[PDB]
């Protein structure tokens, strides 16, 4: 029953500001401090501050003085954190947890990612990856899909509805210049191509995009 | 109130013998009156029996030597038949050391019952330490001595009757039937066992340790959900059914999830008639039980002790005090909820510990009750309470408080832990009382005193002092006199026909502060007058007259304040000793001082 | 009231309570305020000098302002405020005040585990061999300073509670069943912070057995409460885990074995063994109530399902105690102890000391969510989780001038040694 | 202020073996309490951190006895007894004594395995992509161990390193291999000024590079 439910993923522009929430159930809100932690892709975990839902007792990591501001709402058992003057530094996943002087951070919320980009929504371009030569290291040929120029993060790749899942690699998306790029490889035994039909399924929700590329030889 | 607490008779027994653990009146027919005192830790001569316990016969009429132990059993413990000395034959079949003989002493007519609730025996079969307990009946002024151990049977272990300790409690009916409690029968369910004296004797064959008594009455074993009830932890008799055979009152203190209950069993067939449940967990409701009529209607009433009862002070502190519950029996039946509850004052002074019917102590046509707190009193020595019976139930306030006149020892006195009353040791038709102080090996005999109730009237004829109207003289001068009269009615049941009273009149009483006294007697020229009067038992208001004058002084200063007069009287504390050396007592509900004014105009 | 013949001298018409007055130069004389003084009475004459409230000592209830990084030393924590109020009181005029209680987050805990070791508890010993460490680990989730102790009990060692066969005195149980001889109370382990030690010793203890179903744990409980040093009690929160699968003997049962001298409430340990179970009776519930409440013992009754009815009831008569259902093999003790501790630590019950022969007291409680209390309930607040403040309104009234000194009595939450001195001064003279 | 150093950034462990994981401290985390205020957290991928050890040595509920904790005033190690696939993740320490609270950079724990050579494949830009004006050459390197590969790009014999963009997967659940994607991205007009594109993978299951290659004019 002890649970911390954080607000969904947010997409912001450089210089704006944002309000992240964390709701507490299963325990009495005003007896535990809420803890705020920042996780950057390459910078580990970072303690921001803490707040006791009762009275405005707050303790800040100085690095974030005037970057992060903390509030709580007793009537809705919700803690709040505000980020302001957003840059790329502020782009991260944010955790709320729970603490007492004696027992720190037993329970954690699910996380909230704040991405900060002056990039508008964009559908992904889906390009086939057929091999240059019929050159297989084994009885298995590799085929691919390149998915590039899209925003924001979520994109799913499927091979033939989902019928083919074994022998697939779909790679962490990367930042092309302000839009995302990723590709996906699929190993398939030689007999079933181009005998059978191999197609990649690319879904971008935040742009309502259904695109399929069948991968023809050459 | 009418007990000689001033100087009562103090018996005593061997040090550390628990002399006074149980107490009993004995009279073999008509007045060979003696007090019976159990002493269950006492040494005896019995061959190789450590502290077997004794019962002392204490003849009442003053003696050169005091109490001698009655001999119920001068033998050591019987040996085991199975092997007398076949290879390793030495073993006794019963264990009499530490058996606590004397823990319960009861008498009816010339019969005396004395039990040993820690008597244990090895069976004749596989060796056990079965504390079945035993009693010893002595019949017809010690003609014949009978052992009776109904729990020493063919069922031998906690699961049967082996741990019964039959005798732990005991009492006779009005016909001499023997009633026993055995708290430990059937995994401490408890058991009530009874037999008439003839049955016991019919079945007594000391060559065999097990004597099935025929026509014996026995509570039957119940299912294990009843284990650890301690039925028969205490016992009383009285008529609670319609008929004429006395019925059985049995304590069951651990009975209803350690809340207590008392049962009343049909004297005839030992079947269940009544249950009364305790109020508080582990209170020990049914620790002690009495049965006597306290209201008037010749119907016995139920009394229950729960000495461990804990209550709250007005300021919320919990404390252990003990509580006694009275259940009045009506022709309709008996009231399931009680009528009265009593509650001890002293912390840990276990109020409910013991109860005796005192008969009718103040001979006023109502039966009274005595209750003990063996740890009550200023120094934990112990205390007994006398509560008076009235028309509308037992009195909720004590007519007397008894406390030991000796100094506390290092160990607790347990004064009042055992009680027996409602019988007449001396001449007077006033019941008396034995209180047991086993902690210091003593028993105290209190005696009922003759009760005299009087009442005086005092009237001043010319209530106004008229200083100038002087219509009598003594010296040369005339003086203003007034007529004092006082009258005195006295009566008492077993008292002599003519009763001495001394009477003291005080004129200008409230002027006691060494000053001037304005009224004087014409006869003596003084302010006070002590006197003697002989009053007759059912006589007239016996009046006396006298003249008092105001001082011939226009010289004393105080002319405002009234002249106060005070008559007080008391039973003459001289010449009054009759059959047995015991002066009569004034009824506490009669005003022995009376006050009246006289004013100058 | 005063409308019925009351006039006397000085400190009497004055000491007749609320209304009555006497101006220093119809129905009754010394009777009213609005009917007496109504008929020709100047306000310079009357003598009605009354009682005051003096907050002589009240360090604020510890707040958590300094944060999760401050680790408050137990001596700095303050849960009850005031600490030393002084109350001047007149005969009839209530002098009420408020008490504030706050539940701090962390306090050191001594827990003593006292278990039935009779044959009925055969399988339970086995399971308990790892309890010392599992429980330490769990209890530390709730406290920075934890200590554990262990004690076993079986029974009074006399007729009729144990069988006194020479062979059964050495093995109370049957043929192949090994049993150590019966005993009253073994103090296996005085309080330590070393849970391995607990485990090492607990698996060295051998099972015993005896005759009658109920056991003599009340002999053990008493001894655990009253043997200060030998058990290891510190002035912190004190928990006694009493666990058993049978009923209990109490005062009056000793009589069966000739034990009739009441329990004395004093320590009698020698070699961590109770030496006087022959000599003193089992104590009465009331006695335990005194000694537990006097030594701040909070009692957890870990008993089996079949003895729930009896122990709930016992719980109802032991202030500041808890009861829980214990599995067959004691598989659930740990959860139990925590479940028990939570209720204990989330209710507060206010107990006062002895007053004088004409001084009464009222309690009113003001708990979370508007749930207010009156009377006996006025001293209770439940649902108090860490950090919660609650308030109690406490009135005292005296009847007439008792002593002419003071009664420095304490008001205290059961479990804590944190007291409130309430020094009373009585006003008995005119002016 | 207080700095937490976890010197080792990753440790490979055969499923079954036991591992110590260490954390050092700028200042001693021993209080007057006798309590050492150091914590230990594990973060499984795509999941929030979970508590493990709550005062130098003490275990959180649900954390199996395989995890033990110990250390001095300034040197703390966490041991795990029988490393499973479930214990794969990042292990963070934290100091809960002084503001601001400080984690070390984690230590990544992954499983050890038989060395394996990548399966390298290279794909030309598509016609689709050329129409739009861009050119991407994709090079997948697929199932290898150690997590420890290195790609050079070459055009017409020459090493280049400009429009290159690399993505790595995490250690695979079912088989403990790793994969890598490497992409050279040029303008279409720059892409037609050259004939041969080659990726060279330097993994140490081989001393010669693994070279797959595309030639624009080959037919
Ligand atoms: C005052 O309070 C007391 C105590 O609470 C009350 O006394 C109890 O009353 C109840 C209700 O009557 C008793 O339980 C019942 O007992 C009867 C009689 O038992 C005897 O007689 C049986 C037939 O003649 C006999 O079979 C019994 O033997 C059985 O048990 C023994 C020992 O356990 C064993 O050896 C055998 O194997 C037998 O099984 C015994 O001698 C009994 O017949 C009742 O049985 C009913 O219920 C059971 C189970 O629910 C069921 O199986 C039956 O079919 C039947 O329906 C019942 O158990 C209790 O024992 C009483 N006495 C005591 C001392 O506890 C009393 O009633 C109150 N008085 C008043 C006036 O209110
Ligand atoms: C006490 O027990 C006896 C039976 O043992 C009951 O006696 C019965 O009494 C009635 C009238 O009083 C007779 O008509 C029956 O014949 C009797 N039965 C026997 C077997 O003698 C008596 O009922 C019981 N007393 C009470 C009050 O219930
Ligand atoms: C009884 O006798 C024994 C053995 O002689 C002795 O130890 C004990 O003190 C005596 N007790 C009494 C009460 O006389
Ligand atoms: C009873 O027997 C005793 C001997 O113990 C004897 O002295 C006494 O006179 C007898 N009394 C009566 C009343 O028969
Ligand atoms: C036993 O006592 C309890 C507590 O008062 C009561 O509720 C119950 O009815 C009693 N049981 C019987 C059979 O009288
Ligand atoms: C009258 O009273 C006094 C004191 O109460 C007392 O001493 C005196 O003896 C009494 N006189 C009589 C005759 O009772
Ligand atoms: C706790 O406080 C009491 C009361 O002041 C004191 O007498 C006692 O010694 C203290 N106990 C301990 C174990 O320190
Ligand atoms: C309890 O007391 C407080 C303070 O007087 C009050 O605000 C609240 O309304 C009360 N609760 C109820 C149910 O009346
Ligand atoms: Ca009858
Ligand atoms: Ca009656
Ligand atoms: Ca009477
Ligand atoms: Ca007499
Ligand atoms: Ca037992
Ligand atoms: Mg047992």
């Amino acid at each position: 029953q002890v649970h911390l439910q954080q607000s969904g993923a947010e997409l912001m522009k450089p210089g704006a500001s944002v309000k992240i929430s964390c709701k507490a159930t299963g325990y009495t809100f005003t007896s535990y401090w809420i803890e705020w932690v920042k996780q950057r892709p390459g910078h580990g975990l970072e303690w921001l501050g803490e707040i006791l839902p009762g009275s405005g007792y707050i303790h800040y990591n100085e690095k974030f003085k005037g970057k992060a501001t903390f509030t709580t709402d007793t009537s809705s058992n919700t803690a709040y954190m505000q980020l302001s003057s957003l840059t790329s530094e502020d782009s991260a996943v944010y955790y709320c947890s729970r603490a007492l002087a004696l027992y720190a951070m037993d329970y954690w919320g699910q996380g909230t990612s704040v991405t900060v980009s002056s990039a508008k929504t964009t559908p992904p371009s889906v390009y086939p990856l057929a091999p240059g030569s019929a050159a297989q290291t084994n009885s298995m040929v590799t085929l691919g899909c390149l998915v590039k120029g899209y925003f924001p993060e979520p994109v799913t790749v499927t091979w033939n509805s989902g019928s083919l899942s074994s022998g697939v690699h779909t790679f962490p998306a990367v930042l092309q210049s302000d839009l995302y790029t990723l590709s996906s490889s699929v190993t398939v035994p030689s007999s079933t191509w181009p005998s059978e039909t191999v197609t990649c399924n690319v879904a971008h929700p935040a742009s309502s995009t259904k695109v399929d590329k069948k991968i023809v030889p050459r | 109130f009418n007990l000689d607490a001033e100087a009562p008779a103090v018996l005593s027994g061997p040090p550390g013998s628990f002399f006074g653990f149980s107490v009993e009146f004995y009279r073999p027919g008509t007045d060979g009156v003696s007090v019976l005192v159990g002493a269950p830790k006492a040494n005896t001569s019995q061959p190789g029996v450590l502290q077997g316990g004794a019962v002392y016969l204490c003849p009442w009429g003053a003696s050169p030597t005091q109490c001698t132990p009655i001999e119920f059993d001068s033998k050591g413990s019987r040996l085991l038949e199975s092997s007398l000395s076949s290879s390793e034959g030495e073993e006794p079949v019963e264990y009499k050391s530490l058996q606590w003989f004397g823990a319960t002493v009861r008498a009816h007519g010339s019969s005396i019952l004395a039990c040993a609730p820690l008597y244990s025996w090895r069976t004749e079969k596989e060796p056990l330490s079965d504390p079945v307990g035993t009693c010893y009946l002595s019949t017809d002024n010690f003609t014949r001595i009978l052992e009776y151990a109904p729990c020493r049977s063919d069922f031998s272990w906690a699961a049967g009757q082996g741990y019964c300790q039959g005798g732990f409690s005991a009492e006779f009916t009005k016909t001499g039937r023997v009633v026993l409690g055995g708290p430990g029968s059937y995994f401490w369910q408890g058991q009530i066992l009874s037999a008439t004296q003839e049955q016991i004797a019919e079945s007594y064959y000391p060559e065999y340790l097990i004597n099935l008594v025929q026509g014996q009455l026995q509570t039957r074993q119940a299912s294990s959900i009843y284990d650890d009830s301690y039925l028969g932890y205490s016992v009383a008799v009285g008529e609670f059914s319609g008929d004429d055979t006395e019925d059985f009152v049995a304590g069951v203190p651990k009975g209803n999830l350690t809340y207590g209950y008392v049962t009343i069993l049909n004297g005839s067939d030992i079947r269940s008639l009544y249950n009364f449940s305790g109020e508080q967990m582990a209170s020990y409701f049914g620790y002690a039980v009495a049965a006597t009529d306290v209201n008037g209607d010749g119907l016995d009433d139920l009394l229950v002790g729960a000495p461990l009862l804990m209550d709250r002070t007005p300021d919320g502190r919990p404390q252990e005090v003990g509580r006694v519950y009275v259940y009045l029996q009506h022709p309709a039946g008996i009231e399931p909820t009680p009528t009265l509850t009593l509650t001890g004052h002293d912390e840990f002074g276990r109020f409910g510990s013991s109860l005796t019917p005192l008969g009718d102590l103040d001979q006023d046509g109502y039966n009274d009750v005595a209750i003990g707190a063996p740890f009550g009193g200023e120094t934990q020595q112990g205390v007994v309470f006398v509560f008076p019976g009235g028309p509308g139930g037992l009195g909720s306030k004590p007519s007397q408080v008894l406390q030991p006149l000796w100094a506390a020892s290092h160990t607790p006195d347990f004064f009042g832990s055992a009680l027996r009353g409602g019988r007449d040791l001396d001449g007077n038709g006033y019941p008396d009382l034995i209180v047991g102080s086993f902690g210091v090996d003593k028993a105290v005999v209190y005696r009922g005193r003759p009760i005299v109730s009087a009442s005086a009237s005092l009237t001043i004829f010319p209530a106004m002092f008229n200083p100038e109207e002087r219509s009598c003289s003594l010296e040369g001068n005339p003086v203003a006199c007034i007529n004092l009269s006082f009258c005195l009615n006295a009566s008492g049941k077993h008292v002599a026909d003519s009763i001495g009273f001394t009477v003291e009149l005080q004129l200008d009483w409230q002027k006691q502060k060494g000053g001037v006294r304005r009224a004087l007697f014409l006869a003596s020229r003084q302010a006070t007058l002590t006197q003697t009067l002989l009053i007759q038992n059912g006589a007239r208001e016996d009046c006396r007259e006298m003249k008092i004058y105001l001082r011939n002084e226009s010289e004393f200063r105080d002319k405002l304040s009234p002249i106060h007069i005070a008559l007080n009287f008391s039973l003459d504390p001289q010449a009054p000793v009759d059959s047995h050396g015991l002066r009569p007592a004034l009824h506490y509900q009669s005003k022995s001082r009376i006050e009246d004014k006289a004013q100058i105009l | 009231r005063c409308l019925k013949a009351n006039a006397k001298s000085c400190g009497e018409c004055i000491q007749a309570g609320p209304n009555c007055g006497w101006c220093t130069n119809t129905s009754a004389r010394c009777d009213d305020l609005e009917a007496l003084k109504k008929k020709g009475c100047p306000p310079d004459d009357i003598e009605n000098p009354r009682g005051s409230k003096d907050i002589k000592k009240n360090k604020n209830v510890t707040n958590r302002s300094k944060g999760t990084a401050e680790k408050l030393k137990p001596e700095d924590i303050h849960q009850i405020q005031p600490q030393q109020l002084v109350l001047r009181l007149r005969s009839g005029e209530p002098q009420t005040f408020t008490l504030k209680f706050k539940r701090a987050e962390d306090y050191p805990i001594d827990l003593y585990y006292l278990m039935d070791l009779s044959y009925s508890m055969k399988d339970d010993l086995e399971n308990v061999k790892s309890l010392g460490t599992d429980l330490m680990n769990e209890m530390r989730r709730i406290t920075s300073d934890f200590r554990i102790g262990f004690g076993s009990f079986v029974e009074k060692t006399v007729m009729p509670y144990i069988s006194t066969t020479p062979a059964k005195l050495r093995n109370p149980c049957t043929s192949e069943q090994n049993c150590t001889t019966p005993f009253s109370y073994k103090n296996v382990l005085s309080l330590t912070n070393k849970g391995e030690v607990f485990n090492e010793l607990v698996g060295k203890q051998r099972i015993s057995g005896n005759l009658d179903s109920p056991e003599g744990g009340f002999d053990a409980i008493m001894q655990v409460a009253v043997c200060g040093s030998l058990i290891g009690w510190r002035n912190v929160t004190r928990l006694l885990v009493f666990s058993t699968d049978a009923g209990f003997h109490f005062a009056g049962d000793g009589k069966l074995g000739g034990i009739v001298l009441p329990n004395d409430g004093q320590c009698h340990l020698e070699n961590n063994m109770y030496t006087m179970s022959h000599y003193y009776d089992y104590p009465s519930i009331a006695h335990l109530v005194q000694k537990l409440s006097e030594n701040n013992i909070q009692t957890i009754f870990a008993v089996t399902e079949e003895f729930q009815p009896v122990y709930k009831e016992l719980k109802n008569l032991i202030p500041k105690s808890a009861v829980g259902t214990l599995s067959a093999n004691s598989s659930n003790v740990i959860q139990l102890i925590i479940d028990a501790y939570n209720s204990l630590s989330s209710e507060v019950i206010l107990e006062n000391g002895k007053l004088s022969e004409g001084v009464t007291i009222s309690y009113k409680s003001y708990c979370k969510n508007g749930v207010n209390g009156t009377g006996e309930n006025g001293r209770k607040c439940s649902n108090i989780s860490i950090g919660d403040e609650v308030q109690f309104e406490i009135s005292i009234t005296s009847n007439k001038c008792p002593k002419k000194d003071s009664d420095s009595f304490k008001i205290r939450p059961l479990g804590f040694t944190e007291e409130v001195e309430v020094i009373l001064q009585y006003i008995c003279e005119c002016e | 202020d207080i700095v937490m150093t976890q010197a080792t950034p990753s440790i490979p462990v055969t499923p079954g073996e036991s591992v110590s994981i260490s954390c050092r401290s700028n200042k001693s985390l021993l209080h007057s309490n006798g309590n050492t205020y150091l914590y230990w957290f594990l973060q499984r991928p795509g999941q929030s951190p979970r508590l493990l050890i709550f005062r130098m040595s003490n275990l959180a509920s649900g954390v199996p006895d395989r995890f033990s904790g110990s250390g001095s005033g300034t040197a703390f190690t966490l041991r795990i007894s029988r490393v499973e696939a479930a214990d794969v993740g990042i292990y963070f320490c934290l100091q809960h004594l002084e503001y601001p609270f400080t984690f070390g950079a984690g230590t990544k724990l992954e499983l050890k395995r038989a060395d394996a050579a990548p399966t390298v494949s290279i794909f030309p830009p598509s016609s689709e992509q050329l129409t739009s004006g861009g050119a991407s050459v994709v090079c997948f390197l697929n199932n290898f161990y150690p997590k420890d590969i290195n790609v050079k790009w070459k055009i017409d014999g020459s090493e280049r390193q400009n429009g290159v963009l690399n993505s790595w997967t995490d250690q695979d659940s079912k088989d403990s291999t790793y994969s890598m994607s490497s992409t050279l991205t040029l303008t279409k007009d720059e892409y037609e000024r050259h004939n041969s594109y080659t990726c060279e993978a330097t993994h140490k299951t081989s001393t010669s590079p693994i070279v797959k290659s595309f030639n624009r004019n080959e037919c």
